[PDB]
C-alpha cells in the first residue's frame, strides 16, 4: 500500500486542530535575529522547516521511505546507496556523540574556560565585556597561519612602537556598562 | 610584584611633567619606566628620581609662566584626578594621532564601499588597534555620511564627541576640548580579512 | 504578429467573432506605504473587572 | 638626543667632534641597538664606522 | 485615481454626492438638508449656507 | 506622578571627575539579620577564592566565580524574577564585590548588596 | 487662590541672573507652592467624561473638577501628599511631552493617600478630516502660529483648536497606595495607544469611577441582552479649562526654560565651571579670507574645509644641524617634532578648585525636578564621596554639617521620590552612627 | 476654520464683531 | 520563585552544527 | 549636497546585491554573536532546560517539539536517581567480563554462538543490519 512517515517512529502532532478552534500557523517570516527587513520564506525555506534540507529528494521522506513493495509485501533489497546512506546517518550521529563526549571531557578536566570566546576574538571584538582578575612541516604551517590571522591589524607605531617592545593599555574611561550600545 | 629580572630594565621615576604615552605619565606619579625611556626623560627635566621627600611633595611645571614653580602634595585624591585626567589626555592623544584602517571589499575598481561603515563598526576598530572601549553613540558621522556612512572609499574623517572635559579643566591644551577628528582610511582588501 | 488587429477608433469589422473584452491588472499597485488611521477605541462592559 | 645614548659616548661623539647624524645613522643605530641582525649598508664616507 | 488621492477628495456613496456627467461634484438634495440638519448652529453657518440648502431642495 | 526611571540616576556615573571608578561597605548587623530571617532562602552568592572560603565557610551560599557571573553562565540559577529578588555579594575584596554587582547589574539585577564575611557572622546568617 | 500665575507676577522682580540667593529664593517659592500648598487650595476647571453606548445611541455625561499639571513640578509630584475629597467629581489632568510619550509613560502610586483610577486618553480625529491633506494644513498653522508657547512639546496637533477633535479614553488602569502612606503599584498604558505618540494626555479620578458610571448609564442593556454592547468613553475639556492649559503651556516655554537655563548655570559655577629674524616661525592664527579666498577651486570641494584648523604650522626656514636646531627650540619655546609636540601637553597640574556641595540646590532639584540630571551629575559622586569618608571617620573614631545631614535625611526619607539605595543606605548609616533623626 | 484663520490676518476690522455674535449663538444653542 | 535554584549543580557545554555557505 | 549627488552616481553594485551584501553582514554578525557566549552553563537538576535562556514572534518554528521537551521539567530530580538509573546501565559490546549477579543459567548470545556467529537479520530497505562483522574490529 502507500506509506507516509515524516519521523522514524512515525508520531506527529496534531495535523488538524479541535473543531471550531483557530489553528496554529508557522512563521512566514525568515529567520533573521534583526526584527528588520522581513521577508517571506522562500520555498528553500519553507522545505528546510518541513524537513527535507534544502531540496527535494534529501533527508526527508521522500528520500527514507521504500520506493516499493511487492503485491504480497514482502520488501525490497538493501541497495548500495542505501547501505552508504545509513552510513552518512550513522557518521551524522557519531559526529554529534563524539563531540558532546569531548565537550564533556574537557568539562570534567577543567579545560573550558570562564571566560567566552579566544584571546583574538577579546582584541577584536569590544562588544565583549572586559574579565580581569614524526614531521613538524605541519606544525611550522599551523604557527605561521596563526602568525598571519592572529592579529589582523597592527597599533601605529607612533602611539605604541612594537619593535621596541611598546604596547597600549585599554583605556575604558568613555566605556558603557549596558550592551544596548552595540545591539541597537 | 614585578619579576626582578624584568624589574631590572626598569627605575621607579616621578613624573614632573605630564607625558603622553605607553611610557609617560601624569604630574606626580611614582611609575616604573624602563631604562632608555627614564634617562631621556630626567636629561629633559620632566621627571626625577622618587626621594622620600619628593614622594610627600614635588614642584611640578606651571605652564602660565613655564617654569617649575608649581609645589604639589602628593594626595590620594589628587593621584586619582590626575589619572583620571591623564587617561583624559591619553585617549584623545590617541585617537587625533594616527589613521584608522578599514579594510573592506569594493566590487571591482569603483569608488563606493560595498557596506557602508557605522559607528559599531568605528569603534570596534577603535578599540581594536587603539584599545579604547566607547560607545558607539559618542561617535557622530560628517554631515555627506549622516545619511549612509563612510561608504566612500580613501581618506575619511568623523567626530568623536568627548563630553567629560570641563570637570577635568582640558580647555586650555586641547585644541578642542569638546570633540576629536578620527582620521579614517578605507582599503579595498579582498584577502581573509575583509569579510564584508 | 497577423493575430493583432489594430483600429485608432472603436469601429471594427469583427462583430460576428464576438471580442471578449480583456481585462488585465497592471502589476503596479504598490501603495509604497500605509500607516492606519487612529480610530477611538471600543469598551466592553465586562472589560472592566466584570 | 633623541636616541638613546648614555654620558660616555656624548663625550665620545664630542671628542670625535660630531654632532649632527649621517642618514646611515638616523636609520640603523636604532635596529642595532633593538639586537638586530643588521645589514649597515651605506655608501663610501658616510658615517658606516660609527 | 493617484491624482484623486493626491489632491484629497473622497469617494462619497451616491446618496451624499457624485461627479455628474459635467464631471462637476453634485450634491445631492436629501444630503444637503441632512448636512444643514447637522450644521443649522455652527459658527461658519450663513444665509448663504440656508439659500444653498433651499437651491439643493 | 509619573515616576522618575531607574536609568536616570544612571548620568552620575558618566561624571570624568567624580566617577564611580577608573559601595555597599556599611550595613547595620541587626538590620541585616531580620532582612534575612524575614526571606529565608538562599540569597547569598559569594565570589572569592576557594581557599579563603574553605577557612571561612558560609552555608546556605552560592559559591560561583564573578568571571561565571559575568559571561552569563549562571542565569538558570539566577532567581530569573529580577524585579523582587535581591542579591547579596560576599567577597573580601571589595574590588570583586564591585565587580559582581556590575556583572548582576549588567545581566538585570540591581538589587545587589555587598556583605562582608563579619557582618554576616555578627548578623548571625553564617552559623558560627 | 495662589496660582502659578500668581508666583510669576511674584517673581517678576527678583534679578535671577546678577545674583544667586534670588535663583534661590524663587527655587524656595515653588517648592512652598508644591508642598506647602493644598491641592484644594490651588485653582480647579471643570470638565466633562461622556460615555457613549452602543447596541449594535445613549450618552452619559459626569461634571469632573480637574487640576491641570503642565509644569514640571507639578508633574512629577502629581497627587502626592494630597487628597481629591477633604454633583462634581474630583480629578487631575496630566499633559506630557511627545518625548516622553514615545517611551512608555508609566506612573507610580508616590505617596498617594487614595487609591485611584488613570485613565490615559489621546486627541483623535474624524477618519475624513485625518487625511494627510488636514494634517498639511494643522502643521503649516501651527508653523505659522503666534500664541506663546512651544508647539513641538505643547500641543503639536491643535486639538485645543480643532473643532472635530476629541479625547478618547484609550487605555485604562489604577494605582494603590503604598502600605505606609495611605494591588498594583505601577501603570503603563496597554492594548491601543501602546507605544502611542498621540497618548499625551492622562486622568487621575476617583477608583472604580470609569465601571461605577458605566454601569450608571447602561441600564437598556439588561432588556437588550434578555432581548453585546460597546461603550465609548471620552473627555471634553470647559473652555477655561483649555486656556488654563494654553496659559500653563505658555508659562513654561516662556518661564522655565530660562529658568532651568539659570539653574545649569548656577551649577557650573557652583562645580567650578565658568565660562570664558628667527629660524623658527611658531603657530599663528589664519588670516580673514576674503570672497574668493574663502569661496573653494570647485563646488565639489565646498565640504572639504568643514574640519579645518585655525591656526597655522610652525615651520622652520633654513638647513641647519642638531644642536643649532635644539638651541632653537629652547629660545624659541616651540618644539619642532610633532610627535614631541602631541606628547608633551601644556596643561596645569592641579585640580581646579571647586567650591563646597550646595545641598540646598541638589534638593531643590531633586524635588522640583528642574534641571535633575545636571544635578546629579554634578553632585551625586560628590556628595557619595564626602558621606563615605565621613562614615569611615566614624567607624574608625566635622565638615559634614548637622543642617546638611538633616536635609539628606529628608530628602532620603521623602516618599513622594525615590534615591537610589546605595545613597539612602549610606545617608541612614551616617545618621544612626552620628545620633541625628528627623 | 482653516479658511477663516488664514481670512482673520488680513481682515479689515480687528473686533470680534461678527464672530463674537456666532460663538454666542452656538453656545447658546447647540448645548 | 524570587531565590536561587537550590539543590546541586551540573555543568552543560555545548557543540556547534557548522555549515560551509561559500565556497 | 553636491557631494552626495555625486556619490548617488557612484555604485559598484545594484540594489539586489547591496541587499544581499548586507544580509551577508547580517549573517556573520550572527556568527560573531553567537560565538560571544560562554562554553558551559550552570543548571540546576530540577528546572527544566530552557530556563536561563537569553532570548518575528507568535509563530511556530521547526524546533517546536525541542522546545517543548526543553521546557517540560527534567526527569531526573536528584543524584541519587541519576545514579540508581545509571548503575543498571549495561554494556554489551564492552571489552572484559561481566558479573553474573543476578542469574547462573542465563547465558550470553557470545557465550552461545562464539563471537563470529550473527543471527541471520532480515535484510530489506528498512532493516539496514551491520554487514561484515570482521570490518568492524578495527
Ligand atoms: N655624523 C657625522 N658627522 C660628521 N662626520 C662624520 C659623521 N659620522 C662619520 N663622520 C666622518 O666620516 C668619516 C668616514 O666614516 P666611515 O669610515 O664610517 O666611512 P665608510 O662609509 O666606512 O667609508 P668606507 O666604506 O670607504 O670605509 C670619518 O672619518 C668620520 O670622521
Amino acid at each position: 500500500y502507500s506509506e507516509a512517515r515524516s519521523n522514524y517512529d512515525g508520531t506527529s502532532l496534531p495535523a488538524w486542530p479541535a473543531p471550531g478552534k483557530k489553528p496554529t500557523y508557522p512563521a512566514a517570516l525568515s529567520e533573521l535575529r534583526l526584527p528588520q527587513p522581513r521577508m517571506r520564506k522562500t520555498r528553500t525555506e519553507w522545505m528546510y522547516y518541513h524537513g527535507h534540507g534544502g531540496c527535494p529528494g534529501k533527508y526527508g521522506p521522500s528520500r527514507e521511505i521504500a520506493d516499493f513493495e511487492y503485491a504480497d509485501g514482502t520488501p525490497a533489497s538493501i541497495s548500495g546507496r542505501r547501505f552508504a546512506f545509513k552510513h552518512h546517518q550513522d557518521h551524522l550521529l557519531v559526529q554529534l556523540i563524539r563531540a558532546a563526549a569531548t565537550v564533556e571531557r574537557y568539562d570534567a578536566s577543567g579545560l573550558l574556560p570562564r571566560i567566552p570566546g579566544t584571546a583574538e576574538q577579546r582584541n577584536w571584538d569590544p562588544a565583549i565585556p572586559l574579565f580581569l582578575d614524526g614531521t613538524m612541516v605541519s606544525h611550522v604551517c599551523s604557527r605561521v597561519v596563526d602568525e598571519r590571522m592572529g592579529t589582523p591589524t597592527h597599533t601605529p607605531n607612533e602611539l605604541a612602537n612594537r619593535h621596541e617592545g611598546e604596547t597600549l593599555e585599554a583605556n575604558t574611561m568613555f566605556a558603557t556598562n549596558d550592551p544596548s550600545a552595540f545591539v541597537s | 610584584e614585578m619579576a626582578p629580572e624584568l624589574q631590572l630594565e626598569y627605575m621607579p621615576v616621578l613624573f614632573t611633567r605630564t607625558i603622553l604615552g605607553p611610557q609617560g605619565g601624569f604630574a606626580g606619579e611614582e611609575r616604573l619606566v624602563k631604562l632608555e625611556v627614564a634617562r631621556k626623560y630626567m636629561e629633559a627635566g620632566h621627571a626625577v628620581t622618587p626621594t622620600e621627600e619628593l614622594r610627600r611633595g614635588l614642584w611640578c611645571y606651571n605652564p602660565d609662566t613655564d617654569k617649575y614653580d608649581c609645589f604639589i602634595e602628593r594626595n590620594e585624591e589628587f593621584l586619582d584626578f590626575a589619572a583620571r585626567k591623564r587617561q583624559w589626555l591619553d585617549v584623545y592623544w590617541r585617537v587625533n594621532t594616527g589613521y584608522l584602517l578599514f579594510g573592506r571589499q569594493s566590487w571591482g575598481q569603483g569608488f563606493l564601499i560595498n557596506c557602508p561603515l557605522r559607528k559599531r563598526d568605528v569603534a570596534q576598530k577603535l578599540w581594536e588597534q587603539y584599545k579604547v572601549r566607547i560607545d558607539p553613540r559618542l561617535i557622530e558621522f560628517r554631515e555627506k555620511d549622516r545619511r549612509t556612512g563612510i561608504q566612500e572609499l580613501g581618506h575619511n574623517w568623523c567626530w568623536l564627541y568627548l563630553p567629560g572635559a570641563e570637570e577635568l579643566g582640558i580647555n586650555r591644551e586641547v585644541y578642542d576640548n569638546k570633540r576629536v577628528k578620527v582620521r579614517i582610511h578605507v582599503r579595498k582588501m579582498n584577502s581573509m580579512f575583509a569579510l564584508y | 504578429l497577423e493575430k493583432a488587429w489594430l483600429y485608432e477608433d472603436s469601429i471594427h469589422p469583427h462583430a460576428d467573432k464576438n471580442p471578449r473584452p480583456l481585462c488585465w491588472t497592471d502589476p503596479e499597485v504598490k501603495g509604497w506605504k500605509y500607516r492606519d488611521p487612529q480610530f477611538i477605541r471600543r469598551w466592553k462592559p465586562n472589560e472592566f473587572m466584570h | 638626543e633623541d636616541m638613546p645614548l648614555y654620558p660616555e659616548l656624548r663625550s665620545a661623539l664630542r671628542q670625535l667632534r660630531i654632532t649632527t647624524p649621517s642618514p646611515i645613522q638616523q636609520s640603523a643605530v636604532e635596529v642595532i641597538m633593538q639586537r638586530k641582525d643588521t645589514v649597515v649598508a651605506a655608501p663610501h664616507g658616510e658615517g658606516k664606522t660609527l | 485615481e493617484r491624482q484623486f488621492h493626491l489632491l484629497g477628495y473622497v469617494k462619497w456613496p451616491k446618496e451624499i454626492g457624485f461627479y455628474n456627467a459635467g464631471d462637476n461634484f453634485e450634491l445631492t438634495p436629501q444630503a444637503a438638508y441632512r448636512i444643514y440638519k447637522q450644521n443649522c448652529d455652527e459658527t461658519f453657518w450663513t444665509r448663504l449656507h440656508n439659500e444653498k440648502t433651499i437651491i439643493h431642495l | 506622578a509619573q515616576w522618575v526611571p531607574k536609568t536616570a540616576w544612571k548620568v552620575s556615573n558618566l561624571n570624568k571627575r567624580y566617577g564611580p571608578g577608573y559601595t555597599h561597605m556599611v550595613h547595620d548587623s541587626h538590620k541585616l539579620r531580620e532582612k534575612l530571617s524575614s526571606r529565608k532562602g538562599i540569597f547569598v552568592i559569594d565570589v572569592r577564592d576557594p581557599g579563603e572560603r574553605k577557612l571561612n565557610p558560609v552555608p546556605r551560599s552560592v559559591a560561583l566565580h564573578h568571571h561565571d557571573l559575568l559571561s552569563g553562565a549562571s542565569c538558570p540559577i539566577l532567581p530569573q524574577q529580577k524585579s523582587a529578588a535581591e542579591l547579596f555579594v560576599l567577597a573580601s575584596n571589595e574590588s570583586r564585590g564591585l565587580n559582581s554587582a556590575a556583572a548582576l547589574r549588567r545581566w538585570g539585577y540591581d538589587s545587589v548588596v555587598q556583605v562582608d564575611y563579619n557582618t554576616l557572622v555578627e548578623a548571625g546568617y553564617v552559623s558560627r | 487662590m495662589k496660582s502659578v500665575f500668581d508666583i510669576a507676577r511674584s517673581h517678576v522682580t527678583f534679578p535671577v541672573s546678577r545674583d544667586g540667593t534670588a535663583l534661590r529664593r524663587v527655587l524656595k517659592d515653588w517648592l512652598d507652592y508644591t508642598e506647602c500648598q493644598s491641592l484644594q487650595a490651588k485653582p480647579a476647571f471643570p470638565a466633562e467624561l461622556c460615555i457613549t453606548v452602543h447596541p449594535s445611541s445613549y450618552t452619559k455625561r459626569v461634571r469632573l473638577l480637574l487640576w491641570s499639571a503642565v509644569l514640571p513640578w507639578e508633574v512629577q509630584r502629581g497627587l502626592s501628599m494630597s487628597v481629591l475629597e477633604p454633583s462634581i467629581i474630583p480629578g487631575m489632568l496630566f499633559v506630557m511631552s511627545p518625548e516622553s510619550a514615545a517611551q512608555g509613560l508609566c506612573f507610580w502610586s508616590g505617596a498617594i493617600r487614595q487609591p485611584i483610577d488613570i485613565a490615559f486618553i489621546a486627541p483623535v480625529e474624524p477618519p475624513a478630516a485625518d487625511t494627510p491633506s488636514f494634517s498639511e494644513l494643522r502643521q503649516r498653522r501651527l508653523q505659522l502660529s503666534l500664541e506663546g508657547y512651544d508647539i513641538s512639546r505643547f500641543f503639536p496637533d491643535g486639538e485645543l483648536e480643532s473643532p472635530t477633535v476629541t479625547f478618547a479614553v484609550q487605555s485604562h488602569s489604577y494605582l494603590d497606595p503604598f502600605p505606609d502612606c495611605e494591588r498594583r503599584y505601577t501603570a503603563t498604558p496597554e492594548g491601543v495607544g501602546r507605544g502611542n505618540e498621540n497618548v499625551r494626555y492622562v486622568l487621575e479620578t476617583r477608583r472604580n469611577l470609569l465601571r461605577d458610571s458605566i454601569r450608571s448609564a447602561l441600564r437598556e442593556c439588561r432588556c437588550t441582552h434578555g432581548g453585546d454592547v460597546e461603550v465609548t468613553i471620552s473627555l471634553t475639556l470647559s473652555d477655561e479649562l483649555k486656556e488654563d492649559l494654553r496659559e500653563k503651556a505658555r508659562l513654561y516655554t516662556n518661564y522655565v526654560v530660562p529658568l532651568e537655563g539659570h539653574v545649569r548655570r548656577h551649577i557650573k559655577c557652583l562645580s567650578g565651571i565658568s565660562p570664558h629674524p628667527p629660524i623658527i616661525k611658531p603657530p599663528l592664527p589664519v588670516k580673514v579670507g576674503t570672497l574668493a579666498s574663502t569661496r573653494p577651486r570647485s563646488p565639489m570641494l565646498a565640504d572639504e574645509a568643514e574640519g579645518r584648523p585655525t591656526r597655522l604650522a610652525p615651520s622652520v626656514f633654513g638647513r641647519h644641524d642638531a644642536p643649532a636646531l635644539q638651541r632653537a627650540q629652547q629660545e624659541c619655546n616651540q618644539l619642532i617634532s610633532a610627535s614631541a609636540l602631541a606628547r608633551i601637553p601644556n596643561t596645569s597640574p592641579r585640580a581646579p578648585e571647586i567650591p563646597p556641595i550646595d545641598y540646598e540646590i541638589f534638593d531643590l532639584c531633586l524635588r522640583l525636578g528642574l534641571c535633575q540630571s545636571e544635578a546629579i551629575y554634578y553632585f551625586y559622586g560628590r556628595i557619595m564621596r564626602e558621606w563615605s569618608k565621613e562614615l569611615r571617620r566614624l567607624r574608625a573614631a566635622m565638615v559634614l554639617r548637622e543642617e546638611d545631614v538633616h536635609r539628606m535625611l529628608r530628602l532620603v526619607h521623602d516618599p513622594s521620590l525615590q534615591v537610589p539605595p546605595e545613597l539612602s543606605a549610606c545617608v541612614e548609616a551616617v545618621a544612626s552612627l552620628r545620633k541625628i533623626t528627623n | 476654520d482653516e479658511i477663516q484663520r488664514r481670512v482673520a490676518d488680513r481682515t479689515c476690522v480687528q473686533e470680534q464683531s461678527t464672530r463674537e455674535v456666532q460663538e454666542r449663538w452656538k453656545r447658546h444653542v447647540v448645548p | 520563585a524570587a531565590a536561587i535554584a537550590p539543590g546541586p549543580y551540573r555543568r552543560v557545554g555545548n557543540i556547534f552544527i557548522v555549515h560551509c555557505d561559500d565556497h | 549636497r553636491y557631494r552626495t549627488a555625486w556619490r548617488e552616481l557612484l555604485h559598484p553594485l545594484p540594489v539586489r546585491a547591496r541587499k544581499m551584501e548586507w544580509l551577508k553582514r547580517d549573517a556573520v554578525e550572527e556568527n560573531e554573536e553567537i560565538l560571544r557566549r560562554p562554553y558551559y552553563t550552570i543548571k540546576s537538576y530540577a528546572l527544566p532546560p530552557a530556563v536561563g535562556r537569553q532570548e518575528i514572534r507568535g509563530g511556530m518554528h521547526s524546533s517546536h517539539s525541542l522546545d517543548l521537551i526543553m521546557r517540560q521539567p527534567r526527569r531526573v530530580k536528584t543524584p541519587e536517581q541519576l545514579r540508581a538509573l545509571r548503575d543498571r546501565l549495561r554494556f554489551i559490546g564492552v571489552t572484559g567480563p561481566m558479573p553474573q549477579a543476578t542469574s547462573v543459567s542465563t547465558k550470553s548470545y557470545t557465550d552461545t554462538y562464539g563471537s563470529r556467529l550473527r543471527p541471520r537479520y532480515p535484510e530489506s530497505w528498512d532493516t539496514v543490519p551491520p554487514h561484515q562483522p570482521s570490518r568492524e574490529l578495527l
